[PDB]
RNA sequence: UUGGCGGAAAGGCCUUGGGUGCUUGCUGGCGAAUUGCAAUGUCAUUUUGCGUGGGGAUAAAUCAUUUGUAUACGACUUAGA
RNA sequence: GCCCUGAAAAUGGAUGGCGCUCAAGCGUGUUACCUAUACUCUACCGUCAGGGUUGAUAUGAUGCCCUGACGAGUAGGCAGGCGUGGAGGUCAGUGACGAAGCCUAGACCGUAAGGUCGGGUCGAACGGCCUCUAGUGCAGAUCUUGGUGGUAGUAGCAAAUA
RNA sequence: GGAAUACUGCCAGCUGGGACUGAGGACUGCGACGUAAGUCAAGGAUGCUGGCAUAAUGGUUAUAUGCCGCCCGUCUUGAAA
RNA sequence: GAAAUUGUUGAAAGGGAAGGGCAUUUGAUCAGACAUGG
């Protein structure tokens, strides 16, 4: 032959995996994120945009809603860790929410007429909340950057 | 933090603002040191001219053409403070090198342009007073330099221009103050002020 | 097509070429192990080339294995491939350099039949 | 909006080195505005780039990103130690990187 | 566009007159999503070749030959419509 | 105590260099920070040791499996292996539909000696495994024979009248 | 006279940020919490989501960049000499 | 029909040798993957 066959071939049988012990655990938000808290996005599609906070969802994720007749900004995911937790907010009380889950924005182009008028909906609401204070609304609008002589590590937010 | 920093050597130590430019390029801040004849060193005038008189007598024996190079003019006194706490020898080295500027007086793209100091090079602050020191542009003429007159010269005659550049601004900062008093104490300012501002 | 495996780790992946092979033609880049009383090599200096010792040996479980998942096994013919037809997880063929061009469309067959893998097909291939 | 950075501009140093040995595997960043290592602590973990240009398009682009994170501090004045998915290429000694306020905890 | 000033490397600076876009000084009407929870994102300026439409300008150096204020050879210095 | 004098040698130079003067100098004290192949934890290789285990039960019992510790090396000792000519045996082994040989910043395997493969070139023979055997592995020996460079288009080709 | 505080030490006191690792592969062990059924961070990582197609990534190679690297062989207490 | 050594073509680098080590940029090159209803 062109090589003396193995004397030995091991066993083809893939075996099974240990009864491994990891719980899952919920995520604590750390004290900072209220719901109705405004959150500064940092990366991705809507960095820079001040936005405020809706809802945990059971993914871990933070629901945002923008507001989008303020900037555009849609009824969204996003992650904890991706964003800045100002110290301001907006009361959340009149706001629904209680409909938007992970199956919510399952993946099953267009845009459901649900998703729009659900914008509407909970927009509405946290604009009419926005108009009672002040350049809130503008502020909204308004992007952040860092400036020329702004240190993180120190700027309050 | 700027793109150029442009530095008056006036009243500084020559080694210590040289060891603080050749690390701010060596980290790739573009630098230019100005009015170099006007760069202290320490000790009387008389030591100075002396050690440089040893500098001085050192040269490549059967070639004094490839022998060390005897650069006497200010800015290239101070250079050679410079080059050497820089790896002058590598690709890195050079890189650095060639984002210094140095001149003697102040030339004309930068006449018009701010210029900083560097504290802890600052020879008022670090020196003891009392304790005697050098003049680079006065060393200099000492041991050859030719251009110290020629300099004085200019800089009288940038001074002027400066001066009457000062005047005139100062005197349109005071007609903003006075354009401003007007809302200094407006409702406006009152709001900032309860910002800090 | 093959087993677990863990991350096959190579630990030191360059040559080993012997000392001052890059030197003199006359040098072969086999490895040779340096004798010589002075030498920089042997009195290991720091900035050398290091040499082969038993530390860079790999690991029991994913030596021998190629990128795919199998150890490669030498085959010369139909029957010298059918020693593989349990084992066709665990390794692949390699058609042996001197295998007529006519003969290796059959044990590329065989093979197709079998399940088994072939490291070197597209053999004295047409087109 | 002139400006539209979120990040902290950083200088890369030098690799972590002994006077005559370098560890490519490590860089050392200056984080501009940190003057202390009490400071520096805020951006640890943070993710780092390096973006420079090239020649061959990828992504459609000639821009790339090597990236890493800022991993701990570095003696006493606010320097910063980080390492990077592949190395950077020591040409890049003072040259410009970029410090992003993710992951954050604020 | 009206005046000026700048020669240290000035190649830049102030000033006069309208024209034009923007104006977050203020008050409204719209837009944004789905790039799917970060990857991937504003394009800066060098050269260099080609393309067009306009304005423009229309030579010299070398080889060779020659001089000998020059010369080992190159080089130097002359001369030739 | 520090500083000054005492204090003179031959290329131009050495607190390592730059340079430093309430030091970047001398004496002392307080903290923080940088960093070896060392120390601590973990993966992997090997070596050594201790243990379990073919009880009827497919594929290595010089094996599989569990546990701990250790790893510098000339001269030198032993061990496990890699490679070569020829011999007994066996794959009814490869091959003119292309053996061997050669070339190849092509691929894969081995810590390594090496092995394997593609493409090219070629043209008649040649492998693997168990063993046997030695005229068995090169960088050196002002080693042997042969072949070739740099030197270099260089020294030079100027005695004897033309 | 009654306190505070510093300094030092102890807690099987409670907690935030960052880094490297994830070996093993059915079960058997020691526990923990539970009134219980059960649950668990208790003899070694899982879960959720996303990215990649003439590509993400990895190997080789050339070059550049930072640091580092004297000529082997030999005799010798000592060799780059 | 090997090597030394050489011409040509193509690629690259070169401020007083060249060559080597760890690391990465950049270029070239090469891979390992495959099977899921139409
Ligand atoms: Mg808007
Ligand atoms: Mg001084
Ligand atoms: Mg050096
Ligand atoms: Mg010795
Ligand atoms: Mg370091
Ligand atoms: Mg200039
Ligand atoms: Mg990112
Ligand atoms: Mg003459
Ligand atoms: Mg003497
Ligand atoms: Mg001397
Ligand atoms: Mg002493
Ligand atoms: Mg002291
Ligand atoms: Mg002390
Ligand atoms: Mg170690
Ligand atoms: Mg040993
Ligand atoms: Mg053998
Ligand atoms: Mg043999
Ligand atoms: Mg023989
Ligand atoms: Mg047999
Ligand atoms: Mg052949
Ligand atoms: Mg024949
Ligand atoms: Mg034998
Ligand atoms: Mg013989
Ligand atoms: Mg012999
Ligand atoms: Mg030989
Ligand atoms: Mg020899
Ligand atoms: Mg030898
Ligand atoms: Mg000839
Ligand atoms: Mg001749
Ligand atoms: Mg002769
Ligand atoms: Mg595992
Ligand atoms: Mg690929
Ligand atoms: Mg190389
Ligand atoms: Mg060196
Ligand atoms: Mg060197
Ligand atoms: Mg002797
Ligand atoms: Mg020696
Ligand atoms: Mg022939």
């Amino acid at each position: 032959s062109a090589q003396k066959a193995p004397k030995w071939y091991p066993s083809e049988d893939v075996a099974a995996l240990k009864k491994t012990r990891k719980a899952a655990r919920p995520q604590k938000l750390r004290a900072s994120l209220v719901p109705g808290t405004v959150l500064i996005l940092l990366a991705g599609r809507f960095r820079g945009k001040r936005v405020v906070y809706l809802k945990h969802l059971e993914d871990n994720t933070l629901l945002i809603s923008g507001p989008f007749k303020v900037n555009g900004v849609p009824l969204r995911r996003v992650n904890a860790r991706y964003v800045i937790a100002t110290s301001t907010k907006v009361s959340v009380e009149g706001v629904n929410v209680e409909k938007f889950n992970v199956e919510y924005f399952a993946k099953e182009k267009e845009i459901k007429a649900e998703r729009v008028e659900d914008q509407k909906v909970v927009d509405k609401a946290l604009i009419a909340e926005i108009k009672k204070t002040p350049l809130l609304k503008q502020y909204l609008s308004a992007s952040f950057s860092l400036k020329n002589g702004d240190k993180p590590h120190m700027l309050k937010f | 933090v700027e793109p150029v920093v442009v530095i008056d050597g006036k009243g500084h130590l020559v080694g210590r603002l040289a060891s603080v430019v050749a690390k701010q390029l060596l980290n790739g801040q573009k630098i230019v040191v100005v009015r170099a004849e006007e760069l202290n060193i320490s000790g009387e005038f008389f030591r100075n001219k002396l050690k440089y008189h040893d500098f001085l007598r050192k040269a490549t024996a059967f070639n004094k053409t490839r022998g060390p190079f005897h650069f006497r003019a200010p800015s290239r006194i101070f250079y050679k403070a410079l080059r050497g706490m820089v790896s002058h020898k590598t690709a890195r080295g050079k890189a650095a090198l060639e984002r210094l500027k140095v001149f003697e007086g102040i030339p004309p793209p930068y006449d018009k342009k701010k210029r900083v100091v560097v504290p802890q090079a600052l020879r008022v602050l670090r020196l003891k007073p009392g304790r005697k020191y050098t003049t680079l542009g006065k060393l200099s003429t000492s041991v050859g330099w030719k251009y110290e007159d020629v300099v004085a010269k200019l800089e009288a005659k940038r001074k002027v221009s400066s001066a009457e550049y000062y005047a005139k601004k100062r005197a349109f900062t005071k007609k903003v103050a006075s354009a401003n008093a007007t809302a200094a104490e407006s409702d406006v300012a009152k709001q900032l002020a309860a910002l800090g501002y | 097509a093959s087993l677990p495996h863990p991350k096959i780790v190579k630990k030191h992946t360059k040559k080993f070429k012997r000392h001052h092979s890059d030197r003199y033609h006359r040098v072969a880049e086999n490895w040779r192990k340096q004798k010589g009383i002075d030498s920089v090599v042997r009195r290991r200096f720091r900035g050398n080339i290091s040499q082969p010792k038993i530390g860079y040996g790999s690991n029991k479980k994913t030596k021998f294995l190629s990128p795919s998942g199998h150890k490669t096994f030498l085959v010369a013919n139909v029957k010298d491939l059918e020693t593989l037809t349990m084992h066709t997880k665990t390794y692949a063929a390699e058609i042996a350099h001197n295998i007529s061009a006519k003969n290796r469309v059959v044990i590329l067959a065989r093979a197709k039949a079998l399940g088994i893998k072939v490291t070197n097909p597209k053999g004295r291939l047409a087109l | 909006a002139e400006s539209h950075r979120l990040y902290v501009k950083g200088k890369h140093l030098s690799y972590q080195r002994s006077k005559r040995v370098n560890n490519p595997n490590v860089s050392l960043i200056k984080i501009e505005g940190v003057a202390t290592p009490q400071d520096a602590q805020f951006y640890l973990g943070k993710r780092i780039a390096y973006v420079y240009r090239a020649s061959k398009e990828v992504r459609g682009s000639k821009i790339r990103v090597m990236w890493g994170k800022v991993t701990r501090t570095h003696g006493n004045s606010g320097v910063v130690r980080a390492t990077f998915r592949n190395n950077l290429p020591a040409k890049t000694f003072g040259a410009s990187v970029r410090i992003f306020l993710y992951p954050s905890n604020i």
